[PDB]
């Protein structure tokens, strides 16, 4: 049937800046297009219907334009509360003539560019019930930064290139800003054959090093 | 795809379904009172004037047999002020022809002669070398 | 509205979800749709039904899979077979109505399809080594690791702690266990800390009080 | 270098255009004589991507052939019969007292005539049970009530006319536009639009007031009274449900045969077996509830929310139309509907039976210059049906936009028609175009 092809995939913009998304039909709908807004973790939430018109107590920064075949959500004035996925909505079935909410674009990711914040970095060393069962998991976390951090481990002064993995919070819907926990995880006899683990968070210009001793903790 | 798929899209891309379209023509009444029967008749009859009134006509333009065609007759660019991808890359060929239908029949007399009956007399002087 | 019936199924298994409506029902006229949509992508259409006759749409993939049903005044269900890997979806209900897209969703019900077999998580306390002086600030947590199916939810101090707190999202391990990990910052006034870590498909919650040292 | 206009052909073009339309059918019976062409069980639709169509009711004229079409057949059915000009005489008459339901009195008369027997030279007394309504007194004995307007015949009997489906096709070289939308007002574009050569079968079948066996609504219960301020248009009422009716002709009805000529039966009404009791009619009476709410919601659309609505009894006129009719089972029955008008709306056991009546002379559509007889069937009649949709009518000289009030209405069968053929027009193809090319012909 119908394919809504949706673009850009991703888009930055800086706070108070404007944002253009659009959204194709490869046949026309007319006006029957609908916008939804979706952050991390939340089931979407309707901005736009009928391709103009707002829905109940979204702000006046959204609107819609398009008719047919084209179609343009904007963002003026963007804020960090818009950080989120959108995508657009066929509300109109040629076959049937019906007018039910069908099939979704592709879906548009915006990230929105605050003001710079540097992170506090903490690092947690395994509690003594982890090493019995085996494998040990290393909590490095960087917290409350804007914009990305790049995260560096060392095991005595060796670089850590496996048994890394990252998860980044959604931006924080007032200061932009990200949370950020990094795990480097071990056999539990990997963790005893060494002695410094080191948690490296590189923001810009500058690198703040967390280290501890496995013996002295 | 099927008949009239080629309403969906620009008029370049509707030379793909031509042949589709020809085949409807005729088509439906192949296999078979005064109520009905007569009205079959007449279907019958109204299917048959009609094809062959299109037939006639490109006979006389000589893109018999074609239904692509190549005439040698200039258009008065007044009818139209588009550029000329911009014409067949972008509309149905139904929207064109809207544009187009109160310059059919000026058309349809310069097929017949400015190009067809020229070009027959110079057959006819190439006929005689 | 609110979704019920996911949880951990095998592949192969069929199952039946559940779309509840609160403060209304059909005596008014709707599009009810379901629509899911896998972790980390998009969302995608399954199916819509009119409530005021039961006509009903698919998508081309759901159609013969996957049925759409009116079962009373305040209820639809989504009736799923031949379950895959690939179906593994929050699965959300909406309501609609005549061109004018879905002003009201549910939270979603998780649906996780998998040889598995569910396991409940191992939490570990996560504090500063021990030795480091006493400082004025001091960041706590628990470690969340090794459960299927999703969700677990974390709360502290039985949701009476939640200034401060940060709870990542989940990462999905090789052997397709979850783990996640939730924070909270205090101070050194602070009492001790403790995170209650739920995780349904078991029938697990369990506490664990964290204080520096 | 100046471009060339040059020939195209088979490209697609509209022309809005009218034929004759083709009958067909699935796979006797008056509606099709099965003189129809069967048809294939290949409904291919295209659906049409990308285009959006005007379509007009009530300017579509294949409703107008519609109506014509099914008159001829009509017509064709009955002029094989034979002619009943002989029951012109007079005729003594009594009430039925025989085991008569107290309601039923005076409904019905048992009377007699001298009329004459096959041979030319003799003649026969003879007797039949009559209802009321096909008779009138000769002065302040009886008649039929037609004499005096043009001669009843009837013969035949065999025919059916139970509806049958039947469906219309294009000519070749022209096709039949759909709309699909199910929000779609009677004109105006669709943008839902798809195509079938031909179309579904739809049913001969009549009402004079309310819808029976159309399709439903598919998402809502819809109005097409065209432009609604007129209030002499008839409203059109599409119910998105079907509701279930029920009727009984409980009396045991049986037969007798007459000779009036050679070669010439003549039915006649044999004496009941058992009481005597009202045709009749079952309905939800909770479903017309409920779908009348539904109604309401629809009118309102074109009101403020808190106006008055109202139904109300009939307003009489003719009985054609101040009552619900139909031939279900094979012979025709009138209703009081007026107890379903018995409502009012306002701002914010489980069934009812309607009474009925039968009469035998049926003067079809609105024709004055015919009329036939309707064979008697024997035994008990039974009925089942779905209602699909209402025929209304609006008083005016309403004002402040408050207390609308409807009535049961119209009973031209263009509207019933119409009912079905609104989603569709035809077009006729001109496969023949031009377009400028950078090509100029080859040299000969
Ligand atoms: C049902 O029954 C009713 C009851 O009788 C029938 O009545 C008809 O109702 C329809 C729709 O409600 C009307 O259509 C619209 O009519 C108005 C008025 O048209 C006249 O005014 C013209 C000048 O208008 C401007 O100025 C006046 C004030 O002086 C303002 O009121 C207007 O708003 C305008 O600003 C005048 O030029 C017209 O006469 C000329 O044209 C006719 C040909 O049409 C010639 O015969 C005349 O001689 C003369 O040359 C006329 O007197 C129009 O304003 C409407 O135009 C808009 O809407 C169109 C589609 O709906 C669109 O194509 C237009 O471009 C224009 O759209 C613009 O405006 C809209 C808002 O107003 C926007 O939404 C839009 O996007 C765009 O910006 C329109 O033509 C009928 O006129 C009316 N009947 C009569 C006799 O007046 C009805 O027909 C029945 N319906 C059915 C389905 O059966
Ligand atoms: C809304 O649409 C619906 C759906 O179209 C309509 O509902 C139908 O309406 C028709 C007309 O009212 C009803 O038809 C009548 O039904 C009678 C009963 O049929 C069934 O029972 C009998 C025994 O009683 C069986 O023999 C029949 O078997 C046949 O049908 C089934 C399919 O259902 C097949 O499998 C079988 O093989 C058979 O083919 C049924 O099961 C039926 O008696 C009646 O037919 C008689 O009358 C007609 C003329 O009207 C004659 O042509 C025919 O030959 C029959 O007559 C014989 O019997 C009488 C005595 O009983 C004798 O006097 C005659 O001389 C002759 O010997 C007819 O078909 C149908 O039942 C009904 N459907 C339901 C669900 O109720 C609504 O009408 C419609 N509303 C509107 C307003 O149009
Ligand atoms: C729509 O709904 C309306 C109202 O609900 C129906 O209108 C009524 O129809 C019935 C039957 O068609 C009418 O009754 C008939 O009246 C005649 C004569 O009645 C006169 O004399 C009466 C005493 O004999 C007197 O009571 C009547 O007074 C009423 O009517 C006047 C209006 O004219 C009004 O002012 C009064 O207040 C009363 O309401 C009146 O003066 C009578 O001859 C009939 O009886 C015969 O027929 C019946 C069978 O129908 C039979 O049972 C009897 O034995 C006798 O043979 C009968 O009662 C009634 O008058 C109508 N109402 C009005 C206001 O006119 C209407 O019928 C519905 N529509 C349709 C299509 O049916
Ligand atoms: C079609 O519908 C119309 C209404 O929608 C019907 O109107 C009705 O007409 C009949 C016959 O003319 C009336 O019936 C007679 O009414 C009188 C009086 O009834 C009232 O008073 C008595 C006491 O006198 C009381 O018992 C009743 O409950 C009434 O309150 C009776 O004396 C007669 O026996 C007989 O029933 C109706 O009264 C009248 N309806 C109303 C609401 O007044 C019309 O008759 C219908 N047609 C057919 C053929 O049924
Ligand atoms: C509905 O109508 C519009 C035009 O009226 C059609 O738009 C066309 O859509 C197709 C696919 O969505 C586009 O095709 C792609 O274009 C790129 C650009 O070069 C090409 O490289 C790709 O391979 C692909 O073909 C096309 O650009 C676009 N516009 C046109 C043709 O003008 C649409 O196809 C119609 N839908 C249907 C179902 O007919
Ligand atoms: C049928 O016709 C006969 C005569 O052909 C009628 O009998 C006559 O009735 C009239 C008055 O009723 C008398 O003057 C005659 O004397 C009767 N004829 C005989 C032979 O006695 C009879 O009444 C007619 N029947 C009907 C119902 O009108
Ligand atoms: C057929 O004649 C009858 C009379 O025999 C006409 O009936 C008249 O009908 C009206 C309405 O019911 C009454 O006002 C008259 O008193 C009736 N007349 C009699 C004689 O009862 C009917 O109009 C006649 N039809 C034709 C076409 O003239
Ligand atoms: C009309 O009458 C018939 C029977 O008299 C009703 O049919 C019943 O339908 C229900 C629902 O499926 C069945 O459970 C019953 O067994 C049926 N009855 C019989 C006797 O078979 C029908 O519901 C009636 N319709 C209305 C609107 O009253
Ligand atoms: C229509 O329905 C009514 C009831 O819903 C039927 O009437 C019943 O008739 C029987 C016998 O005639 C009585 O014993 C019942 O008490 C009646 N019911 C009521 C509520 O009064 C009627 O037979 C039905 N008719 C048809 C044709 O289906
Ligand atoms: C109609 O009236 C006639 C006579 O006027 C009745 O005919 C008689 O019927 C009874 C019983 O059926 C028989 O015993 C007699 O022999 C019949 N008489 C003749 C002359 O045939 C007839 O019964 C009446 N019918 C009704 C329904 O009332
Ligand atoms: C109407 O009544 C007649 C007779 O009163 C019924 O005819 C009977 O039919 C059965 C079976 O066909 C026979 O066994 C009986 O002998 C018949 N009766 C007589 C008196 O011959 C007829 O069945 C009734 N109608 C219905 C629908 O039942
Ligand atoms: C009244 O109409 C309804 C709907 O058109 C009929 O119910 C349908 O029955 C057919 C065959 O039994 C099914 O294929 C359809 O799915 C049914 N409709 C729905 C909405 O589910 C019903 O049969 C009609 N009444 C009669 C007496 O035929
Ligand atoms: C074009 O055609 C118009 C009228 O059809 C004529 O008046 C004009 O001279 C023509 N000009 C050219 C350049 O063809
Ligand atoms: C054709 O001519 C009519 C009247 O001369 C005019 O109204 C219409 O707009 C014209 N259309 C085209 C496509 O030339
Ligand atoms: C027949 O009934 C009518 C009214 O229904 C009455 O006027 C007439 O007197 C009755 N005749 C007999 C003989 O019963
Ligand atoms: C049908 O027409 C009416 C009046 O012209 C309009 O209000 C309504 O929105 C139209 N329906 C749709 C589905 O657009
Ligand atoms: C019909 O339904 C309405 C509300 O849906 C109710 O107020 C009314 O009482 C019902 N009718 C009857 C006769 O009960
Ligand atoms: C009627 O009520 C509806 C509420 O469903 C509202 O949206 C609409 O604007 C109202 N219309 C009028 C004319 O008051
Ligand atoms: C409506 O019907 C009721 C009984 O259901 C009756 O009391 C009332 O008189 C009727 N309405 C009118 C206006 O006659």
């Amino acid at each position: 049937d119908i394919v809504m092809t949706q673009t850009p995939a991703s888009v930055e913009a800086a706070v108070g800046g404007t944002v253009a998304i659009k959204c194709q039909a490869s046949q026309s709908i007319r006006s029957y297009l609908a916008w939804y807004q979706q952050k991390p973790g939340q089931p979407p939430k309707l901005l736009i219907y009928e391709a103009s018109k707002l829905a109940s107590g979204v702000p006046s920064r959204f609107s819609g334009s398009g008719s047919g075949t084209q179609f343009t959500l904007t963002i003026s004035g963007v804020e960090c509360d818009d950080a989120a996925t959108y995508y657009c909505q066929r509300n109109y079935d040629s076959y049937s003539g019906a007018y039910y909410p069908n099939g979704f674009g592709g879906g548009t990711e915006v990230v929105v560019k605050g003001d710079p914040v540097a992170p506090s970095v903490l690092i947690f060393p395994p509690a003594a019930d982890q090493v019995a069962t085996g494998t040990v998991t290393i909590v490095c976390v960087a917290n409350k930064y804007f914009p990305d951090v790049t995260v560096t481990w060392e095991v005595d002064g060796t670089t850590q290139t496996t048994g890394i993995e990252n998860s980044k919070t959604p931006q924080n819907s007032a200061d932009c800003t990200y949370n950020l926990s990094s795990t480097l995880t071990l056999t539990s006899t990997q963790y005893n054959s060494h002695k410094e683990y080191t948690c490296k968070v590189t923001q810009g210009t500058t690198s703040v090093v967390q280290s501890f001793n496995r013996g002295d903790c | 795809l099927g008949f009239l798929g080629a309403a969906g899209s620009t008029m370049g891309a509707a030379s793909m379904t031509l042949t589709v379209q020809a085949r409807n023509l005729l088509s439906g009444i192949v296999q078979q009172l005064t109520v009905w029967g007569i009205k079959q008749l007449q279907a019958r009859v109204l299917a048959v004037e009609r094809y062959l009134r299109d037939q006639q006509l490109l006979g006389i333009w000589g893109c018999s047999g074609k239904l692509i065609c190549c005439t040698n007759v200039p258009w008065n660019s007044s009818w139209s002020n588009r550029n000329l991808s911009e014409i067949w890359d972008n509309m149905t060929w139904l929207q064109w022809d809207k544009e187009i239908s109160n310059y059919t029949q000026i058309i349809y007399g310069l097929l017949e002669e400015s190009q067809n009956q020229q070009e027959k007399n110079e057959q006819d002087l190439l006929a005689l070398d | 509205l609110v979704e019920s019936g996911g949880g951990l199924v095998q592949p192969g298994a069929s199952l039946t979800l559940t779309c509840t409506a609160s403060g209304f029902s059909f005596s008014s006229d709707y599009y009810m749709c379901w629509v899911r949509q896998a972790p980390g992508k998009g969302l995608e259409w399954i199916a819509c039904i009119w409530t005021a006759n039961s006509i009903s749409y698919y998508a081309r993939w759901a159609k013969g899979r996957f049925t759409i049903s009116k079962t009373s005044s305040t209820t639809v269900t989504l009736q799923m077979t031949s379950l895959t890997a690939a179906d593994t979806a929050t699965y959300f209900c909406a309501r609609g109505g005549s061109g004018d897209g879905q002003s009201l969703w549910g939270p979603g019900t998780l649906v996780t399809v998998s040889s598995g077999q569910p396991k409940a998580p191992s939490v570990f306390p996560l504090a500063p080594c021990c030795g480091d002086t006493p400082s004025s600030t001091v960041t706590l947590g628990c470690l969340v690791k090794g459960y299927l199916p999703e969700p677990v939810t974390v709360t502290w101090n039985s949701g009476t702690l939640t200034n401060g707190v940060r709870t990542f999202p989940s990462v999905r391990q090789s052997s397709g266990l979850y783990s996640l990990s939730s924070v909270v910052s205090v101070t050194s006034s602070s009492q001790p800390v403790t995170c209650n870590v739920a995780h349904p498909a078991t029938n697990t919650k369990v506490d664990k009080t964290v204080a520096p040292s | 270098e100046n471009l060339w206009v040059t020939v195209y052909y088979g490209v697609p073009v509209w022309k809005d255009a009218e034929t004759t339309l083709f009958c067909a059918s699935d796979a006797h019976n008056v509606w099709a004589t099965h003189a129809c062409v069967p048809t294939d069980p290949n409904p291919q639709e295209i659906h049409l991507e990308n285009v959006t169509e005007e379509f007009n009711m009530w300017k579509n004229n294949m409703v107008e052939q519609m109506h014509t079409d099914i008159i001829s057949l009509w017509d064709q059915s009955l002029k094989p019969c034979v002619k009943l000009t002989p029951l012109c005489v007079t005729l003594q008459c009594t009430n039925v007292t025989n085991n008569i339901t107290d309601d039923m009195r005076g409904e019905l008369k048992n009377c007699s005539f001298n009329m004459t027997t096959e041979l030319r030279d003799k003649k026969q007394k003879v007797y039949s049970l009559f209802y009321r309504l096909d008779v009138v007194q000769i002065n302040e004995e009886y008649r039929l009530i037609n004499c005096n307007t043009s001669a009843i015949t009837q013969a035949c009997p065999k025919v059916s006319f139970e509806p049958i489906p039947i469906h219309y096709c294009a000519p070749a070289g022209f096709a039949i536009l759909k709309c699909k939308d199910k929000k779609f007002n009677g004109t105006g574009p669709c943008p839902s639009v798809s195509t079938v050569q031909c179309t579904h079968g739809i049913k001969p079948v009549v009402s004079t007031q309310l819808l029976l066996n159309g399709s439903l609504a598919e998402e809502e219960v819809m109005i097409r009274s065209e432009n609604i301020t007129n209030n002499a248009k008839n409203i059109l009422v599409q119910f998105n449900t079907p509701v279930q009716i029920n009727c009984t002709r409980p009396n045991n009805n049986t037969r007798k045969s007459i000779r009036i000529g050679p070669g010439q039966a003549f039915y006649a009404t044999g004496d009941i077996i058992g009481d005597i009791r009202q045709a009749h009619c079952n309905v939800s009476k909770a479903t017309w509830n409920e779908t009348l709410g539904k109604v309401v919601k629809q009118l309102r659309k074109h009101f403020g929310n808190n106006t008055i609505i109202r139904f109300a009894n009939s307003s009489g006129g003719d009985l054609e139309v101040t009552t619900h009719s139909f031939n279900c089972g094979g012979e025709f029955f009138y209703c009081n509907t007026s107890g379903l008008f018995n409502s009012t709306w306002i701002s914010n056991n489980d069934s009812i039976t309607l009474p009925c009546r039968i009469k035998q002379i049926i003067n079809m559509w609105q024709r004055i210059g015919q009329a036939m007889y309707a064979p008697p069937i024997q035994g008990v009649i039974r009925c089942v049906s779905n209602i699909t949709g209402l025929i209304l009518t609006r008083d005016g000289g309403s004002t402040n936009s408050t207390t609308e009030t409807f009535r049961p209405g119209g009973g031209d069968m263009r509207d019933n028609w119409r009912s079905e053929l609104y989603k569709y027009k035809v077009v006729k193809i001109e496969p023949l175009g031009v377009a400028p090319t950078r090509c100029k012909r080859r040299v000969v």
